[PDB]
């Protein structure tokens, strides 16, 4: 449900990054 | 023969994949286009049969 | 999604795929939101007015998909609407506002590796990433390039696409169409200058505009595709349904 809403099983909760992600993060330090 | 069957297909500003029939007046025939899902112009039908029971001519 | 690329396997688990044999007429995208609830573009599920239909179901929503032809045994499952809620004031032959739609499943889904939900946006998520300049993520199986019929080169693509677009300054949205857009809906997309293209395309709508929060690691759905003139065009932008300002409703209605 919501509790864990958002964290992807193969992604979050295995500590591992797609490989565009970083460049979303990127845009949000000033972008 | 409806002056919307010479109509070109439009398939709008919308971007759902909406499979339908259009009446190819060049052609005589009824053709399918992919519609947008919003502001449909009137030469846009469910289906062939109801395309050419409409446009049949024109 | 034009200029967009092949996702990885479970990186939009809340990807939702709105399919319809008969008629075919049917591709939209949705995100799932709980085990029994989907979200998806209230344009998705009407049909002209000349149809007199207002049944609306007879619909396949089919999660855990990442082949957009290709049926995926033991990763997807297809379920049937209970109910369909359309937003009450959307308006197609106006401003096309609000165009938001929610679905009850039949039963609720069981989640895995590639099926889980997506967060919705909290006054705070709202404000620290709804900024100009700020990435998004869209994703969905439709065209790959501006299409009205056929196309030259491949149309439809294999597997689940993603591209990652900017939010767009209002007044630059404002002026980029004749089409009078509303509070409830954002524009994304890069400018003709800024050396990317990317966008979403017929088939996409209903699908999540998504982003990741830099403090606490959650997806967050912000938009739902919605509309453009055109697909990938210079000069224009997608617009998407601002899921915030219409949150409210969400929760009314579940």
């Amino acid at each position: 449900g919501e509790a864990d809403c958002g964290l992807r099983p193969l992604f979050e909760k295995k500590s591992l990054e797609d490989k565009t992600e970083r460049e979303l993060l990127e845009s949000y330090i000033d972008g | 023969r409806p002056d919307f069957c010479l109509e070109p297909p439009y398939t709008g500003p919308c971007k759902a994949r909406i499979i339908r029939y259009f009446y190819n007046a060049k052609a005589g025939l009824c053709q399918t286009f992919v519609y947008g899902g919003c502001r449909a112009k009137r030469n846009n039908f469910k289906s062939a049969e109801d395309c050419m029971r409409t446009c049949g001519g024109a | 999604i034009v200029e967009g690329s092949d996702a990885e396997i479970g990186m939009s688990p809340w990807q939702v795929m709105l399919f319809r044999k008969s008629p075919q007429e049917l591709l939209c995208g949705a995100s799932l939101i709980s085990d029994r609830w989907v979200l998806t573009a209230a344009h998705c599920l009407l049909y002209p007015p000349w149809d007199k239909n207002f049944t609306e179901n007879d619909l396949l929503v089919r999660i855990g998909k990442h082949s957009r032809t290709r049926y995926e045994r033991n990763i997807e499952k297809i379920s049937m609407l209970e109910k369909i809620y359309i937003h009450p004031r959307y308006n197609w032959r106006e401003n096309l506002d609000r165009d938001i739609a929610l679905m009850k499943l039949k039963k609720p889904v069981a989640f895995s590796d590639y099926i889980h939900p997506v967060c919705l946006p909290d006054r705070e998520t709202a404000a620290s990433l709804l900024q100009a300049g700020y990435k998004g993520r869209v994703t969905g199986w439709g065209n790959l390039k501006e299409t009205w019929t056929t196309n030259v080169g491949k149309g439809q693509p294999s597997v689940l696409q993603v591209v990652n677009l900017p939010i767009v300054e209002r007044p630059v949205c404002k002026d980029s169409t004749r089409i009078r857009i509303t509070d409830n809906m954002f524009c994304a997309g890069y400018k003709p200058d800024e050396g990317k293209r990317g966008d979403a395309c017929q088939g996409d709508s209903g699908g999540p505009f998504v982003m990741k929060s830099p403090f606490n690691n959650r997806w967050y759905q912000m938009g739902i595709v919605s509309w453009g003139e055109g697909c990938d065009r210079d000069g224009k932008y997608g617009f998407y349904t601002h899921v915030f300002r219409l949150k409210k409703w969400i929760q009314k209605v579940i």
